[PDB]
DNA sequence: ATCTGGCCTG
DNA sequence: GGCCAGAT
């Protein structure tokens, strides 16, 4: 999945930590709005 | 310097990480907003029926999809590598016994860890994948359970 | 990031393994720490080069007849001893329909050297056929191709492989002595017999 | 010569213990008497004191490609049977053929009432050695069983290969 | 067999090996026989004339100004494959332990007292070792008292 | 002088 | 698998 890649590829910037956390974010969608507002903050 | 707080706490709490981590991940990325920008500007770059999570109130397994063969599968990394993988037509516990109707045989996409084992144990068509060799490698590369319980699961061809 | 097909497996003492791979812009020989025959796969090379990551694009379920696989083990070892860098691109998709055919075709043999005809005419061996051919030449000696065999076989050369296959419908010995007159013996014939 | 044959070990390391070695002699000669000292059985194939093993000195066989295996197999501990030890697998790619393994060696043997276990490699190579041993078999009147594919014990789902996965599905069992 | 246990003993009595690897390495060898012979011909280059260190043929390519003093041939190597320094170097025969008894009589010094001559300068390229160290600043300091330069 | 539990490299 | 810190 695209978004997945890009936030995998976000993330490196190991490669399973990166890939736990984006399956993480995507399935707690409220917890990566609040990243991503505190990202904005 | 009260902003990145939360910011701190957020990374806190997802796990693999510690809260030194996360401050450290934090101090990185406080004077790096080159990359911080990149990140945020690239993040944006379950149903009933099924339990599969997809935009929409109907999976793309309910959107050429049989209702005869239901597999439970224990996390959704396994649902995507099957998919991935491909080799079933049909749709995709303590709630099975409610879910028997309009089953026919019933699919254990489970994986074997004990938690699955003790599932099963509770749970007892109903059919199981068997216990065997993998594909490719070295013999002396294996595990000595495996040894035995291939050579009591020898099949007949 | 390369995509190629996998046509050697040599196995290493020490655990390793010795692969053989050819991708569209050229064979190559790689080596891997600690991916079978005949798949269609992206890896991505570390420099003997180094594999480090490998994705699965496909597999050929039908190979494991032994005759079938035995003419796909002759096919691969002859396209990887004509796999020039130049020829690559082409030999390539020829490969792979190759492969195709004698998987899903009935008979392999029809698709085995329809396919090598052609590989072997983009290889820059292509034979002289200007009723037995000898090193590539017709004439009075050699493997007696009959008029219906040198016919199909103008056909192949000159015809595209959709109208060459009726034509088709005894060359794989001229193929493999134009081969050996070519190139050398080759390891995989003791097989046949 | 000392620099390969250390690196021929399962760097470092091989060094010091090189150099330690250049000065130790006794070590040294202890190690080349234990080597002569060294210096398979006609039936099983495992390690025997002389001619036959203790054990030699039925009605299942146990298929095998190299020593190594069956020792794999006999620590097991679930196999009791007879074993044949092959001169290892057929690749056409490296001249090995009928006229190169020990088949007749193997006619010897065997018996029309008899089980082969068809442990080959797991590899196209290995299978297709299985396939034509066991045609070789049915031909010569005398069963033929395979091992069953599927899933390792303690795998997971997600690294798992494809293939793997769908023999698991396609052997999969009643209970 | 018996041979097969005093082969495991033998590889386990050496340094830097472990028993479960002594016997897979054992089994290894009985399934590799020509790997036997090849490991005993390759089993079968000594002390320098000037410096005493082992050298591939007449002298040790240090004689073939600066002198650093260690005490294994791994901080030799570590030093080669650093590269840095072409200068004279040696090797000694121990560490002064007070626990284990080691004396500066043990010691091979008296051929680094004439080796003094034309000496520029010394590195101590000692081990981190804190016994190791105050080896090395005690021969340092009989050294200095001789008259002659020396650097860390 | 002995002995338990934490650590790094693999 | 193997080496070290700290209490008895
Ligand atoms: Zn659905
Ligand atoms: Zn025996
Ligand atoms: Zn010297």
């Amino acid at each position: 999945p695209e978004s997945l890649l890009k936030l995998t590829r976000a993330l490196s910037r190991g490669p399973k930590t990166a890939q736990r956390l984006a399956l993480h974010l995507a399935f707690h969608k409220e917890e990566a709005e609040a990243l991503a507002e505190a990202l904005e903050g | 310097p009260e902003s990145l707080l939360k910011l701190t706490r957020a990374l806190s709490r997802l796990p693999g990480i510690g809260p030194k981590t996360a401050q450290r991940l934090a101090l990185h990325l406080a004077f790096h907003k080159e990359e911080a920008e990149a990140l945020a500007e690239a993040l944006e770059g379950a149903c009933r029926e099924c339990g599969n999570l997809a935009e929409g109130e109907l999976c793309p397994i309910c959107q050429d999809r049989d209702r005869s063969l239901l597999a439970v599968v224990e996390s959704v990394a396994d649902l995507y590598a099957l998919e991935r993988s491909g080799e079933f037509r049909g749709l995709y516990l303590e709630g099975l016994f409610r879910r028997l109707e309009g089953v026919e045989e019933v699919v254990l996409a489970t994986s074997m860890t004990v938690e699955g084992e003790a599932t099963a144990l509770y749970l007892a068509r109903v059919t199981r994948p068997a216990y065997g060799l993998p594909v490719g490698g070295s013999l002396e590369y294996a595990d000595e359970v495996t040894l035995g319980r291939a050579l009591e699961g020898r099949r007949p061809v | 990031l390369e995509e190629g097909i996998v046509v050697g497996r040599k196995p290493l003492p020490q655990g390793d393994l010795l692969l053989r791979l050819v991708t569209p812009r050229g064979s190559l020989e790689a080596v891997v720490r600690k991916l079978s025959l005949f798949h269609h796969v992206r890896f991505q090379l570390y420099a003997l080069p180094t594999l480090t990551q490998a994705e699965l694009l496909g597999r050929l379920h039908g190979l494991e007849a032994p005759r079938r696989f035995l003419l796909a083990a002759f096919l691969a070892e002859l396209a990887y001893r004509l796999a020039s860098p130049e020829a690559a691109p082409r030999i390539y998709p020829l490969l792979v329909s190759g492969l195709r055919g004698i998987a899903k075709h009935e008979d392999p043999l029809l698709p085995l050297v329809w396919a090598g005809w052609r590989v072997a005419k983009a290889g820059g061996i292509g034979p002289n056929l200007e009723l037995r051919l000898k090193r590539g030449r017709l004439g009075e000696e050699g493997v007696y191709l009959g008029r219906e065999g040198v016919e199909a076989l103008k056909a192949t050369l000159r015809l595209p492989g959709a109208q060459a296959l009726p034509h088709l419908e005894r060359l794989f010995l001229a193929l493999k002595a134009h081969a050996e007159e070519a190139l050398g013996p080759l390891r995989s014939a003791e097989a046949i017999g």
